[PDB]
DNA sequence: GCCATTTTCGGCCTCTGTGAAAAACTCCCAAAGTTCCGCTATCAGTTAGTAAAATGATATAAATCCAAC
DNA sequence: GTTGGATTTATATCATTTTACTAACTGATAGCGGAACTTTGGGAGTAAAAGAGTCTCCGCGAAAATGGC
């Protein structure tokens, strides 16, 4: 999602700088979103909205 | 406090599968069981407990106390 | 040194809303715009699989300790 | 006083559950490019002859800095 970089990045560019695939960095971002989906993590968050 | 789902409880899937395994639902109901009683199940050893108990202690609410009149 | 024509100024706040004339067509050609369809890239959604790590459960070995003789 | 079985701790190995990392299918959706078509936009041309501008306005005064003689 492009923060604190001068650019955005596909899954290609995220799984050529890691030693990682397409799939394997889909599902680490399925779980962040997950992860930050939990309601004690994202009352601050909500005031935003 | 006491009336939160103990989804709202960020723990392993371990620990909420055994939790289930013992028919949790709410929190409260995890804190009237002791730690004997609770290392007592199928797959919830050691470092589970630990987890949970430093889960509670960040909720501030260590296994053990009891309450009035519930519900 | 003296007319004689230009140039330059003339208090602070507050509200306020403007549409109001004016008369050609015609033909040819090029480029932009609109729309449709096909290929390609990109991602969510889901399922199943395999190796490995993590964790718990059980096993195996002693410490010692407590009761009975 | 004692001592040996047992009733607990101590250390290690095994099984179960979960994590980390693959691929394949599904379904869509957006973006780009090309071909055709319709719209827009610029240019050239017109053969009774037609052959000198507005422009209403123009209810200001005192002083000073400028040419012209």
């Amino acid at each position: 999602f492009g923060i604190d970089m001068n650019t955005d990045h596909t899954l290609e560019e995220v799984g050529k700088q890691f030693d990682v695939t397409r799939e394997r960095i889909r599902q680490i971002e399925a779980k962040a979103l997950r992860k930050l989906r939990h309601p004690s993590r994202s009352e601050v968050l909500r005031s935003f909205l | 406090i006491l009336l939160r789902p103990v989804d709202d409880l960020e723990l392993t899937v371990r620990s909420a599968n055994c939790l289930k395994a013992e028919a949790i639902h709410y929190i409260g109901d995890l804190v009237q069981r002791t730690e004997v009683e609770l290392l007592k199940t199928p797959n919830l050893g050691k470092k589970s407990l630990t987890e949970i108990k430093d889960v509670l202690a960040s909720r501030g609410l260590s296994l053990g106390m009891r309450l009035e009149n519930w519900p």
